[PDB]
């Protein structure tokens, strides 16, 4: 990411999720990192694997509402937090949507 | 940027505008119009807020609508206050149809 | 050094030199300004060394080698330049240059349309630039607070008011209410953070310093906090929930529940209830004062001590009397302080001692007395140290006597309004913006010192030079300011009487008279430059501008030279005046008769020198020169 | 180009100088950026220095009127610029300019005098500076990764003509450090035990370094008279305190010699080589 | 600079004239025996008529806080004098020198009470 | 710099140089301009040690008086950038303490205090004599500071417009080691006491009154070695009592007082080896708002 090497780090991210290893807490994080990299116009953009992907994440933040409550403290800013991860799943939706239209218009 | 300003005004002259919009065009142009049609009025407004949903732009056109709501909480002319209201009653009905983003911002306070 | 051989009736001492305006020639050091040795340190530093270079044994080698010059400077900033022209283009507006004597005065103008524009520029430019200080902050808060004591808003200047003294007061107390209301926006925002539901009732005690009873409703309903909610509508109700409330909690005192039940709704139904001390059954002293602002807690006073409609002064006078002595007994409310030293603690009552150790008050508060009261005394109002940590920037103070004077409030000593006057010029000087300085200045009636004042600060800045920057200056000076260029030009002449640039000495030591020294000048050095070089039309500018007969009558022996050089170059030109010509009799008699006159008057001076003898030497030979030719024209054909 | 025009290029280049670092009795501290310079400015100087070397040590008369010019003073110039701290291509050029004016023995003893008030390099081990530094350091770094040394042997030929002109009158005494012992030890152990373990892209540069070397030894030797009062005390009563006052020079490199000295051994390697 | 000891023509000639100046000079160029006698007979003029030897013109009789030298000087010499310890020979030449001062202090003082009479 | 203690050190009016004068019988002049500095000239031909060198009015030029112990006056004029003597005095016994000018008001004049218990007053025409009046006995022992009154004379309230002549007679105050601290009147061509204040109980040191800026009240600073500091103020000419105020109460003996120019500020000279700057606050009273070492 800091070089900005678009094609080996969404690789080698794409193979360590595949590998599925470590807590979901900070696959939200990785995921979030993601963002910009599946904004950007790329055709090795699977996304069939980047929904398994997001199904993976549906099923770990079950599992992670079973297991506790997102948020234990009231504030102003928790309900911020909550609707900010759904606007980020959101946002996955979307620009999946997006994606998947570029490369649809690549197929041509 | 000189053609563009005589095809404006001669076409507002003699009324092809719908003849012009259906046409390929240019991002620049298109930006050009932007930049002309924001200074020039609010009729001037509600004509791009209809071009923007000719070209299906809906999130812009909102955009222009709370620019343009924001504006008429001064001015009090009935005919003003009639065609206000009925885009009041229009932004209302679009704006949460369209995608969540805008419904995101109507979740949040105002 | 050392001093231990200290006996007595000893030698003698010395002193650091003074600097214009609190400049200082120092040898020593005032914070952190002089320098150790050794040019290499493990933590990556350099510094000095110049002593020991002489010596490869030390004997206490100090001896000054470099003195350094410094300027007292408060902060750093390069971007108060608005900061300080704002206000100052205020006055520009708001005051009138009296124009009485050649030196004008500059006197305020009552318009209290200032305190406004003021005040809502204040807050414009606090919403423009993200970028302003806690102390813009304050002094915004001095500025509403004014403005609240004797300034019209808007929200009264859309409605028509009413002259009942009961109505002002309700309406003096109303705009008060939007003033918190502005207030405690980032109070609400900034604790907001802080609780939730668990800090649920600090939130309602919060919402209770603010009267926020709205916002505090809204809130309890998107937590589903019915009871809360019906009780937040009681704060407010009739006097007859207070009685409810008295009696109840005799009740409740008579039944020892507050044993069992926490202090914290205790201390919102104290809230409710008015009581600001409880004495329980144990003499339990549940007090209601946390966290708050002596501001919250009079407005807490309007809302619910008194009728909450009630005037702003008798809740005052309880307010000041609750953190005062009452009968020689413990204080009970907040006692006021600067925005600075509430940073360093506050009080909520009891203990005068600990009252009477420092704490010094906030001067909003002195307004209030004044709105109040004419009785008052006043020596103590405008001091911005006192309100804020920083000793400068005079504006506070300045501009808010300005306001006093608009405002009729001329009531203290000329001796410390001129004193601020020449404290904030010369915070001006230090900046290096003396032609405002002057605008401050001019707001004395005093027009001989005042006329001193700007004669060194016009010395200080006196640029003979040319610069578009001294353009507009001058620009500014004369054609805003109003001052004759009559003062400008006595500048450039005593700048060049160090200085020596002619161009200007001649002009104006010719427009002060300075006949003597126009001689010494002009004759020793441009007469014979000029006689040398045939360039003669300056000279001949100069001796035409001498030559002015309401000159002459002040002059004396402009006829013995000056006229007389003059009288020479008539003749030379009229000379070429007959070259140009071809026949002229009735001028050549009169070259003939000039030149009769002046072969005889030629030689009477000159020669004060060797440069004399050049000159009259050059003088005699071209007189006979001319008189040679004029002969040889003037012959028959 | 005349010596109006490089002089006033100096002058203006060594005001920026000092202005770019401290006042004299300095060599760095914390100042605005110095002057660019590009590689044409430094073809021209060493060019011109060169040529002016060149004329200086044909011609005496350019010599003197050089070190006479009052509204010039080189001397102190060269003393800021040397105080400077640069790519030292042109430190030594000073060096080597100096070398050339010392030839007046009279402006020799007042080079002399005025280095050691100086102390370009390291004199007195008293702190309050930075000491310990000078050539040393800029051999250790650049002079090894070229492969070629020459301002170590001009320095070498800058003491050569200093003692050969000029000679001690003074050292110290309890003002300065006397003795040259410092710089003695210094070119012994820095360059005359390190001359030969120097990595050379030609061989040429060997040959031209030990002459540098021995020929500075070999005024030493002519130089210094033996006396035999040179055998008479070491620790001498400053008001009653015996202080340490080393032997002279040439006492020591003699009984240096006299006993085993690696002197000897490079001797026998020169030698051996030839 | 040539390593010169003063000579004695010169000494008389431009003491005669001054002799502070020589003081600071003795103090820059480490002549500190010296000035220890010019200030041994600095001293001893005060105390008798040798301003004449000093290029100095004023009557002495006597030490005052109202008469004029470099107490500063004399007092940095006491300086370098507390510095340049590491021998007893330093300290004995010390002692002496305290001896004088001392000397000098009371008759200072009876003086100075002499003046307080005034 | 010097190579001594320094005496005192005084700016041009520019405020681009340096005149200084050391015990080293010599005076450094020094142009600063950049982060550098030059040693324009230095100047020599003093005796004694150096005590003060005095500015004149600049309404003439660049001009220099010092005093010098060893009987000394000596008063330099600047010329084609070189600055020369144009005068000396001579003929006082006793160090002349202190030389202070005059504005351009009154002309080219100063005052000069001798450790002799007298004073002189020298008037200079500007191009011609030197116009000296002694003033024996003036203290009864030596005359410690002196101060003038600053420019013109009384009338400086709101007056008529500008451009006016006040009359020019002059007033001024000095305190000395007679425990006594004076004001004197221009009177009967004479100069005679105004007033007489014994309060310092010992031995003056220093004077300052305020060159005061649009103040009717007339403040003078004034310290000897009691510890005690006592600001004499009279808020005007009606004013005949003047009245002390402790600036504070400290134990050494205080040897110099000095506003500078807008009198806002002095600073103080005491056994301290700290020279502490004071100011009256907005509100008045004496803030030791600064400290420095010389």
């Amino acid at each position: 990411y800091s070089q900005e090497q678009f094609s080996e780090a969404a690789s080698l991210l794409l193979s360590l999720m595949t590998a599925r290893i470590a807590p979901c807490s900070f696959w939200l994080t990785l995921l979030l990192d993601a963002l910009p990299l599946l904004e950007q116009k790329q055709v090795i953009f699977s996304a069939e694997q980047t929904y398994e992907l997001m199904r993976c994440l549906e099923d770990r933040m079950a599992a992670k509402l079973e297991s506790t409550s997102p948020d234990e403290i009231q504030k102003q800013d928790s309900s911020i937090d909550n609707t900010k991860v759904e606007m980020l799943r959101l946002a996955l939706a979307r620009n999946l949507a997006r994606a998947i239209v570029t490369e649809g218009a690549l197929q041509e | 940027e000189e053609l563009l300003k005589h095809m404006y005004e001669m076409c507002q002259e003699m009324g092809l505008i719908e003849e012009l919009l259906k046409l390929t065009f240019t991002d620049f142009e298109q930006g050009y119009l932007h930049k002309f049609l924001q200074t020039t009025g609010v009729q001037n407004q509600e004509l791009l807020l209809v071009h923007h949903l000719q070209r299906a732009n809906y999130i812009s056109a909102l955009q222009l609508n709370q620019s343009l709501k924001t504006n008429h909480l001064n001015d009090c002319d009935r005919r003003l206050r009639e065609r206000s209201g009925a885009r009041n009653a229009i932004l209302d009905q679009y704006g949460k149809i369209l995608p969540r983003v805008q419904r995101t911002l109507a979740s949040e306070r105002a | 050094t050392l001093m231990i051989d200290m006996g007595l009736f000893m030698g003698r001492s010395f002193r650091v030199g003074w600097g214009p305006n609190w400049t200082l020639v120092h040898n020593g050091d005032k914070l952190s300004e002089r320098l150790n040795a050794e040019e290499d340190r493990d933590m990556d530093t350099i510094d000095y060394g110049f002593l020991p270079k002489p010596t490869s044994a030390k004997s206490l080698t100090e001896s000054p080698f470099k003195v350094h010059v410094e300027k007292l400077s408060l902060e750093q900033k390069t971007k108060d330049l608005q900061s300080y022209l704002l206000p100052l283009e205020i006055e520009l507006k708001n005051s009138t240059v009296d124009k009485s004597g050649p030196c004008p005065h500059f006197r305020p103008n009552p318009g209290v349309t200032a305190i406004h524009d003021y005040a809502g520029w204040v807050r414009n430019f606090s919403s423009e630039a993200a970028e302003v200080e806690a102390v813009v902050k304050q002094w915004g808060l001095t500025w509403t607070l004014c403005e609240s004591l004797w300034g019209q808003l808007k929200e009264l200047e859309a409605s028509l008011d009413e002259p009942n003294e009961y109505v002002k007061n309700l309406e003096r107390r109303k705009a008060f209410s939007h003033w918190l209301a502005q207030t405690a926006q980032e109070r609400i925002e900034e604790e907001v953070s802080l609780y939730g539901p668990e800090r649920h009732i600090e939130a309602v005690f919060s919402y209770l310093t603010g009267g926020r009873i709205s916002d505090a409703c809204r809130l309890a309903q998107k937590s589903g906090d019915h009871r809360l909610s019906l009780l937040l509508s009681q704060m407010v109700g009739s006097q007859e929930v207070r009685d409810l409330i008295t009696l109840q909690l005799v009740d409740w005192n008579k039944l020892q529940v507050d044993h069992y039940i926490q202090e914290e709704r205790l201390r919102v139904f104290c809230l409710l209830s008015g009581t600001p001390v409880w004495r329980s059954s144990d003499n339990r002293s549940i007090n209601v004062c946390s966290q708050l602002d002596w501001k919250r807690t009079l407005g807490i006073h309007l809302w619910y001590m008194l009728p909450p409609t009630a005037t702003v002064a008798q809740a005052l006078h309880m307010y000041e009397q609750a953190f005062q002595e009452q009968e020689g007994g413990e204080p009970y409310a907040c006692y006021p302080l600067p925005p600075y030293l509430e940073d360093c603690g506050f009080s909520f009552g009891d203990d005068p001692s600990a009252k009477f150790i420092s704490l010094q008050r906030d001067v909003c508060v002195h307004l209030l007395k004044l709105y109040s009261e004419r009785q008052y005394d006043l020596c103590q109002l405008l001091d911005p140290s006192s309100a804020t940590p920083d000793p400068l920037d005079y504006r506070l103070s300045w501009h808010m006597w300005m306001v006093l004077q608009a405002l009729n409030y001329t009531h203290l000593s000329g001796h410390r309004q001129g004193m601020l006057h020449a404290s904030y010029a010369a915070q001006l000087e230090n900046v290096g913006l003396w032609e405002w300085a002057i605008f401050v200045l001019l707001h004395i009636q005093d027009p001989h010192v005042r006329e001193a004042a700007v004669r060194e600060l016009l010395n200080r800045h006196c640029v003979v030079h040319d610069s578009p920057e001294s353009l507009a200056k001058e620009n500014f000076l004369i054609q805003r300011l109003c001052l004759p260029a009559q003062w400008i030009h006595k500048a450039k002449a005593v700048r060049s009487r160090r200085d020596g640039d002619k161009h200007k000495e001649a002009l104006y030591l010719l427009k002060s008279h300075q006949w003597n020294q126009c001689h010494k000048l002009v004759t020793r050095h441009l007469a014979a430059d000029a006689v040398i070089n045939e360039n003669y039309r300056y000279l001949r500018g100069f001796l035409g501008e001498l030559a002015r007969p309401e000159h002459c009558k002040h002059i004396q022996d402009w006829e013995t030279a000056g006229k007389v050089y003059l009288d020479y170059i008539s003749v030379i030109e009229m000379l070429n005046q007959i070259r140009q010509d071809e026949c002229s009799g009735g001028e050549l008699e009169k070259l003939h008769t000039k030149v009769m006159s002046l072969c005889k008057w030629v030689e009477l001076i000159q020669c004060y020198s060797a440069k004399g003898r050049l000159a009259q030497s050059e003088m005699a030979k071209r007189v006979a020169n001319i008189l040679r030719v004029v002969l040889s024209l003037q012959q028959p054909p | 180009v005349s010596w109006d025009h490089f002089f006033h290029s100096l002058m203006l280049y060594h005001e920026h100088l000092r202005r770019d670092l401290p006042n004299t009795d300095n060599i760095h501290q914390r100042h605005p950026p110095l002057r660019g310079i590009t590689q044409r400015e430094l073809d021209g100087l060493i060019a011109c220095l060169q040529l002016t070397c060149t004329i200086i040590d044909w011609s005496e008369s350019a010599r003197l009127a050089l070190c006479e010019h009052a509204q010039w003073m080189p001397v102190v110039v060269i003393l800021g610029l040397l105080q400077c701290s640069i790519p030292p291509l042109l430190k030594a050029e000073l060096l080597k300019t100096l070398a050339a004016f010392g030839k007046s023995p009279e402006i020799a003893a007042s080079l002399w005098q005025s280095l050691e008030y100086t102390q370009i390099l390291q004199t007195v081990r008293a702190t309050g500076l930075r000491q310990g530094v000078g050539i040393e350091v800029e051999l250790n770094e650049i002079e090894s990764r070229c492969e070629e040394y020459p301002l170590t042997r001009a320095f070498c030929q800058l003491i050569s003509t200093l003692v050969e002109s000029s000679f001690p009158t003074n050292l110290g005494a309890g003002l300065r450090a006397p003795g040259f012992e410092p710089y003695l030890q210094f070119l012994r152990d820095t360059v005359f035990l390190r001359y030969r373990t120097r990595a050379y892209r030609r061989a040429a540069e060997k040959w031209e370094v030990a002459e540098a070397v021995l020929d500075v030894f070999y005024k030493l030797l002519k130089d210094y008279e033996p006396q035999p009062e040179d055998f008479v005390d070491q620790y001498v009563e400053l008001q009653g305190e015996e202080r340490v006052a080393f032997k002279p020079p040439g006492f020591s490199l003699m009984h240096h010699l006299l006993n085993e000295s690696p002197m000897l051994e490079l001797c026998l390697s020169l030698m051996e080589e030839g | 600079s040539h390593g010169v000891p003063l000579p004695n023509w010169l000494i008389n000639r431009y003491k005669a004239m001054d002799a502070a100046e020589l003081l600071r000079l003795y103090l820059k160029y480490d002549l500190l025996e010296e000035a220890a006698e010019l200030v041994l007979e600095y001293v001893d003029a005060l105390l008798g008529k040798g301003h004449q030897y000093f290029g100095i013109q004023a009557p002495l009789s006597a030490t005052s806080q109202l008469v004029w030298f470099p107490y500063s000087a004399i007092d940095h010499l006491r300086l370098a004098l507390g510095e340049n310890e590491n021998n007893q020979h330093n300290q004995a030449i010390l002692g002496k020198l305290q001896r004088k001062m001392d000397e000098y202090f009371q008759k200072l003082k009876k003086a100075t009470d002499d003046y307080k009479k005034i | 710099s010097h190579e001594d203690m320094i005496h005192d050190a005084q700016m041009d009016y520019y405020g681009i140089r340096l005149a200084t004068c050391s015990s080293d019988r010599s005076v450094k002049i020094f142009d600063v301009k950049n982060g550098g500095q030059i040693l324009i000239a230095d100047l020599r031909g003093h005796d004694g040690p150096v005590w003060q060198v005095a500015w004149a009015h600049p309404m003439y030029g660049n001009i220099l008086a010092s005093c010098s112990y060893d009987r000394k006056v000596i008063i330099w004029k600047e010329e084609n950038g070189t600055w020369e003597k144009t005068y000396e005095y001579t003929g006082h016994d006793s160090s002349v303490n202190s030389v202070c000018w005059a504005p351009h008001d009154f002309g080219l004049v100063l005052a000069c205090g001798s450790s002799d218990g007298a004073i002189s007053i020298l008037t200079f025409t500007g191009d011609g004599p030197w116009e000296v009046k002694k003033i024996s006995n003036a203290h009864t022992i030596g005359c410690n500071a002196v101060s003038w009154a600053p420019s013109v004379i009384p009338g400086s309230l709101v007056d008529q417009p500008s451009s006016q002549k006040p009359n020019y007679i002059k007033r001024f105050v000095s305190g000395g080691c007679d425990n006594l601290v004076k004001i004197w009147r221009e009177e009967d061509g004479q100069w005679k006491e105004d007033q007489k204040l014994e309060a310092h109980s010992d031995w003056v040191r220093d004077v300052a009154w305020a060159p005061s800026i649009g103040l009717p009240t007339s403040t003078i600073a004034s310290c000897s070695q009691d510890g005690r500091v006592y600001i004499w103020t009279s808020d005007d000419a009606a004013t005949n009592c003047w009245t002390p105020k402790l600036l504070h109460k400290f134990n050494d003996v205080v040897w110099h007082v000095s506003w500078s120019i807008t009198a806002n500020i002095l600073a103080v000279s005491g056994g301290d080896n700290k020279v502490t700057l004071w100011k009256e606050s907005v509100d008045g009273q004496w803030a030791c708002i600064s400290d420095v070492n010389k």
